[PDB]
């Protein structure tokens, strides 16, 4: 926490909250399109001042935590897909943005 | 366009916070009428031509001057255009009912409607009367519960015209 | 009209009228008096033509005035005769104009949709137009009857 | 001199297209005589190859 | 567009009335003047380039400023645009004379033309003077009655640009 | 201008017709709604400054760029102009609600407002947002029944601007 | 109307930023050229009538048809209006030079001038020639540097008209 | 668009004159700076993505509400659109610097931009701040004289948006 | 201009100028002094060039100035020479611009229609511009003669 | 569609190898012939109209039946088509001359022309004779060195259409 | 190349080459020998550029050769070096042609799609090309170094 400083910590926390908020929104809308499109361009923005591997670990951890509370196989698979879209997009942006 | 879901999502995204009790209440109210609205939409989509027939019959019986010479609906072309406009109004009211938002109406009917009818000389009050007749017919056809949901958007269109 | 069609056709290619369509206009103009006389004959005899056409239509197609028919009732029969009057007037307009353009614009564009909304049998309209054509051509001489018959034929084909 | 039946293949050299564009590349149309000069010039400028042209009427 | 016969037809159709003696008289008047109109139209079509030549020469001789540098007609492109505008005025005056009505003049020339010249900076007074020049040049070739008839539509164009 | 009573009167005057059952039904509807309209008008007159207060504050909170430097509402002059326009919108919506007709809105406000705002550089999206702000602010003060009535006039203003 | 100082003030108010070194540099440059500007303005004011006299003499010698019958400056009235317009151009060019900004020309001189002259019938090209003659006359009186300064405003007027 | 050479050509063509000593002096002045302009353009094309990165970072640091919920840059979509707008501004300012005239800026960027952002809701002041940030970022990379020349066009963009 | 063409070609592709376009601009600005010298020589000699070229044109084609010719008369001859002055000014504009764009956009678009309206024989205009080519290239050095002659040949081909 | 330089680039790129010394010698050859090629191109651009004049004249002189009725040139339209074909052949021959390669001829001239002429019935022999007529005169104007160098492209066109 | 672009531009509007196009072709051919000398120098020492650029890239971005990186492994490093060799050859081709059309046509159009298929980080392209540019500009003289670095600059911008 100390190395980044208050600004990057605030950005990181609001970004994790952002991910989970968009997961909720997409579950409401019936489509993970908003998460998808908002993640087609995220890695190039993050890379210089952020760790992509750290973000992937964070999204996987949130996936595990969210799947824990659901206690229903269909619910678990749906939320797992709506997080796997985030992991998939950050993985797809290994080269430049599309 | 927008629906109720998009409106709530944007309202809470601009604030940057999750759904509160009022949000979940709005979504539950929107979802509760969903099957009724889809049934009404199926009825209208299936029987649009019929609704046009009774709506036009009522409108032109109440105002025979429209279809007599010197009236705005006096020709085969202008009568066809009148009933075509009525079909437009019915279809876009159905779209708005299914969406739960009047954004589609403002975007794709009201934007340029007044310019069109004032350029062409179409009587706006008579168009409002035709929309009201369509409301009555479609309410009689789809049941009172769906009649109210149709009527809110029919009134939105009527107030947009007048 | 003939002049309107020729001019708009010339306008579509940004050019002056060629001597061919000038001969067009001259031929149309030299035939004006005969067209005016035929319009005289049709206009003066409208009342008899409408009644005779209505009787011929209703005897040839009794179902329209039969119970359950479209023209059943005095008011609906009156509306049918009113439609026949409209189309006779449109025929007179077409005769004076030299083409079917008045008929086209006033009573042909959107007529199928109009009568489909009105639940009117188009075959009934065709039969009525044929009957009124026969009645009108009865009054006119052969040269003029041949001319008006094609306007009536165009109306019947448009309704069909 | 009424019509030409033209088969030609215009490839894509400026970019890679995501949509189909299969019938846009390999196609046969009937082209009017007054338009064939301009159409042939357009196909040639596009880099395409005119495979064969026959006379229809 | 609309011509004299179509004008009478529309006036009687809006009323829903059959043709009567006045309408037949108007139609007979048009049919009487048709041969003169056709002769005038043919003569103009034969001599359109000439009429444009003398009219442009008159206009640019009386107002040489238009074609000197800084003038609206100063370039080959703008001079060609000017003569093209004069050509279109002449052609549509011929069309109106043949039709016997000024409806085509309105629809195909005068709707939005003054705004276009106001945006472009075109001096409408000089355009009207060129139209008057075309009028006097055309009258000499077409004769007395044809000149009066053509001058009606030339003056209609000039007053429409006003 | 024109209200519901005058609207019915003019329709029957142009028809040269007499007041029938439908006319008296419409007159009864207006007289039934009259007391609600008058109560809403008085309430809005009482709280007009408060409504402008809150609507301006909310609009500038949702879109703070307007009041920061470089915004259309950034100066004392331009802020006061925004407040003046909103005060017109409230007063004329109240007039239209009390009349039961939107003819006053058309002729006094909407005929020329788009071109005025486009020439001034005024954002029209933000103006519609301000109108919606006034709408849902006055909806709380007048009550649900009167809110449903004033909302159609606020939406009429918004659709006229959009 | 805005000068260089006002332009700096506005470009810093739109940002909301206070003055920094660059603004002070631009203001210092304006004060550096201010003495030249004041001397040129005083010289032009001292000899305005003379400048108009040689400029109009040169224009009417180069284009004698202007003051002859059939020319736009053939009347005591129209000649006086012509020299009045020339005085306008000189005075407002002096204003713009003294302000260091061409805003006043667009703001009070070139707005609707083309439409005005085209409605009057004034030759635009000849007015531009008068402006250029006025430029040549003014330059010799004001000296090389002040002439180079006034030339940008005279050329601005000439390009705005043409 | 037009460059310095085309600007001089137009100014001398509207006056119907050949190039004088002043014209050749101005053309020579433009020609003397051509190599510097080409080197500056190459340097900017070298670091365009870089300049965009620092400019956007500085803008969003000094304007943090842009990326917070409710800000117009709060999205990856809206962030990409903003940085693409920044790319537009840099590319066209480089075009203007290379040409030596601000005409391309007015023609392809400034015309209609304020109304475009008013429709979209884009804050004009924040865009001006981003343009200024781009100016400080570009000046250091291009050096002193190239920074003066290149910042002239950035100031033109900011003033046009202002 | 050359800079304008490079900029708009880059703009069409939504990119910065390629090394080829920057090299083109470097070449164009490297020749600025030569172009300025050539344009100043042509401007200094405008009266002499117009006088001599008009003389050559009129002796080569006496029909233009003979009675019944288009250039017959003092005023029409003055207009004839004024046109040549216009085109010489356009050629100087093209020399400084580095391309034939100013000539193209001031005195080549609609030139055929303009001279058709003025009954001006286009072959006569071509002969006139060839005479101007000869007279001007006589004044210039060998290297600049070809450069000026290219714009003159372009203008001749545009008129032809 | 490729010149000599792009042709050698292609033949070295397909092998995957870098340029060898022989490639550099081939490149020096084209760079050394470039000025002659450009001079010939300028001559041909200047004399294209005259070349078409005399080429059509000689072609119709040697073969009289073509212009006479029953010939494959007997029509005003068909005459214009023939002269257009010859002009295009000349222009593309000059293009291939400047490029130094015949690839442009294949890609823009012989691409579909052989079978087009075959279907139309154009005689091959007359076309080859016309190509020869253009070549042997163009070589006279361009000089012997450029004559031999247009020889390859002209007889390439002849052999391709053969 | 330059003449190819000029011919395409001329044929686009169906005319002979403009005088400006002829001047740009003369400027191209006049500098052809210097372009060929640059080609000499870049082609001869290709190994120095490629190896030094690879070393600089790997030092700048150690994650590329680190396990889990795209360049990790001997074969993948060989593919890295082969890609750098390809881009050096294309840069020499563009230097010869006088335009970046060889570079673009061979390995720029669709480069992003291919490198997305390979997971190649485009910043890796940018840094490798910048190292190549540094070495090439160092081994050349200033007048040549600027012009050559323009091509590397275009390639880096295309990758970025
Ligand atoms: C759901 C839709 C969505 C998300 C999540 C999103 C993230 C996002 N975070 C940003 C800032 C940032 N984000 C981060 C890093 C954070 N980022 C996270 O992925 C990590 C958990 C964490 C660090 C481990 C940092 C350090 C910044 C500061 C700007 C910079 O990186 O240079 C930015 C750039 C705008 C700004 O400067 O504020 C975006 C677009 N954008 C979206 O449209
Ligand atoms: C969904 C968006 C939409 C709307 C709203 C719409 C309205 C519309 N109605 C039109 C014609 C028309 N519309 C009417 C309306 C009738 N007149 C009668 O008196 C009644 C009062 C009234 C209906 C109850 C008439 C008579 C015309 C023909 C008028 C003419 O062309 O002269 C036209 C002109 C174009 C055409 O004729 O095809 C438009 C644009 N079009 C659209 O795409
Ligand atoms: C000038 C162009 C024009 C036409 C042609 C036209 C026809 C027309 N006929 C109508 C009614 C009618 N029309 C008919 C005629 C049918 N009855 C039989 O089946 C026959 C097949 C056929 C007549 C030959 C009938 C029976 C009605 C009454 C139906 C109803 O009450 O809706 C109506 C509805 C308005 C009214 O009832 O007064 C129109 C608009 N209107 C026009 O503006
Ligand atoms: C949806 C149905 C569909 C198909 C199937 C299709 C095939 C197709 N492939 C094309 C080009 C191409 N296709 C390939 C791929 C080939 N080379 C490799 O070695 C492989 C052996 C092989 C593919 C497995 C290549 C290399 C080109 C470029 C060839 C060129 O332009 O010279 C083109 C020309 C248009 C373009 O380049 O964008 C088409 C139409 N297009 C369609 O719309
Ligand atoms: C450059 C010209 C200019 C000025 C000056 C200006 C003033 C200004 N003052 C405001 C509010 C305010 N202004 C004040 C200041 C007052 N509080 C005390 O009573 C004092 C007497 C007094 C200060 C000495 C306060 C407290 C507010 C907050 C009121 C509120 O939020 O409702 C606002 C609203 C801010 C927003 O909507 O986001 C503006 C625009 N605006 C301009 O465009
Ligand atoms: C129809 C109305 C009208 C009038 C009256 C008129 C007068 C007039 N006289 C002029 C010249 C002149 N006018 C005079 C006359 C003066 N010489 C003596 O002092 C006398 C007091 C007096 C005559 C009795 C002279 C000497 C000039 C020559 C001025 C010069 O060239 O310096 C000019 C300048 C243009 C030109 O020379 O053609 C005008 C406009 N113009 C008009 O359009
Ligand atoms: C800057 C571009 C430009 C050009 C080129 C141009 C040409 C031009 N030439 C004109 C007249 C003329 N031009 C000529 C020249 C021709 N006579 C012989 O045939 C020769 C072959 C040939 C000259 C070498 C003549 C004789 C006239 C007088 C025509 C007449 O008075 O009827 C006019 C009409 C001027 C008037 O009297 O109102 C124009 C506008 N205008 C322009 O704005
Ligand atoms: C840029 C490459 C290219 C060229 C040149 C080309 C020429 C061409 N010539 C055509 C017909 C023609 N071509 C010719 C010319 C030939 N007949 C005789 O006169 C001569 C021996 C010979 C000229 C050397 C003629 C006369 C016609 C019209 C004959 C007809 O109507 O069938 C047509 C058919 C379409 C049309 O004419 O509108 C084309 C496309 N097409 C191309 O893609
Ligand atoms: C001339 C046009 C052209 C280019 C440019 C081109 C690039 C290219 N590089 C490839 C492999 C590769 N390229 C690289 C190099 C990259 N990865 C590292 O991270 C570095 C950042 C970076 C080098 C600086 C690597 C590591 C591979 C191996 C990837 C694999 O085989 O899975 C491949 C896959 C096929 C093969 O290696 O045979 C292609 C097609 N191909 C072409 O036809």
């Amino acid at each position: 926490i100390a190395v980044y400083g208050p600004e990057r910590m605030q950005k990181s926390l609001r970004d994790l909250d952002w991910f989970l908020r968009y997961v909720n929104y997409s579950l409401v809308a019936g489509d993970s399109n908003m998460i998808l499109l908002n993640c087609l361009g995220l890695r190039e923005i993050l890379e210089k001042a952020c760790s992509i591997d750290a973000t992937i670990v964070a999204v996987q951890e949130m996936r595990r935590a969210a799947t824990g509370y659901l206690k229903s196989n269909d619910d678990k698979e749906l939320v797992g897909s709506y997080f796997d879209v985030i992991i998939r997009s950050l993985n797809a942006d290994k080269s430049d943005t599309p | 366009m927008q629906d109720a879901i998009t409106s709530v999502i944007n309202t809470y995204d601009v604030q940057g916070k999750y759904f509160d009790t009022s949000a979940f209440d709005k979504l539950k109210a929107y979802y509760a009428t969903g099957e009724l609205r889809v049934r009404a939409a199926g009825t209208i989509s299936a029987n649009a031509a019929t609704i046009i027939k009774e709506a036009s019959a009522k409108l032109f019986s109440n105002q025979p001057d429209l279809v007599r010479p010197g009236g705005n609906a006096y020709t085969t072309r202008r009568y066809a255009a009148c009933v075509r406009d009525m079909d437009y109004f019915l279809r876009y009211a159905t779209y708005a009912m299914l969406a739960g938002d009047t954004s589609i109406l403002d975007e794709r009917v009201l934007n340029g409607l007044k310019e069109t009818y004032n350029s062409l000389g179409v009587p706006i009050s008579s168009t409002v009367q035709g929309i009201q007749a369509m409301k009555e017919v479609t309410g009689s056809l789809v049941g009172s519960g769906a009649a109210k949901e149709m009527g809110v958007y029919f009134d939105y269109l009527s107030s947009g015209l007048s | 009209s003939v002049v309107t069609k020729a001019i708009v056709s010339a306008d579509a290619e940004a050019r002056y009228l060629s001597p061919g369509e000038l001969d067009r206009i001259r031929g149309f103009v030299s035939s004006g008096e005969r067209r005016l006389r035929v319009a005289q004959t049709l206009t003066e005899s409208r009342e008899r033509i409408i009644k005779q056409a209505g009787d011929q239509l209703f005897q040839k197609r009794p179902d329209l005035v039969s119970p359950g028919g479209n023209a059943y009732g005095a008011e609906r029969t009156a509306s049918c005769l009113r439609d026949l009057d409209y189309y006779l007037r449109l025929v007179t307009f077409g005769i004076v104009a030299g083409d079917v353009t008045p008929i086209e614009e006033i009573g042909v564009i959107g007529v199928k949709e109009m009568y489909r909304n009105l639940e009117v049998p188009l075959p009934g309209m065709v039969e009525a137009v044929k009957a009124m054509k026969s009645v009108a051509t009865g009054l006119l001489s052969g040269d003029d009857s041949a001319e008006v018959g094609y306007y009536f034929d165009y109306l019947a084909g448009a309704l069909a | 001199t009424r019509l030409f039946k033209v088969t030609a293949l215009i490839p894509s050299y400026k970019k890679v297209r995501g949509g189909r564009e299969l019938q846009n590349t390999y196609f046969t149309k009937l082209v009017e005589y007054d338009r064939w000069f301009a159409e042939q010039q357009r196909i040639q400028k596009q880099g395409g190859k005119i495979l064969s042209v026959k006379m229809v009427a």
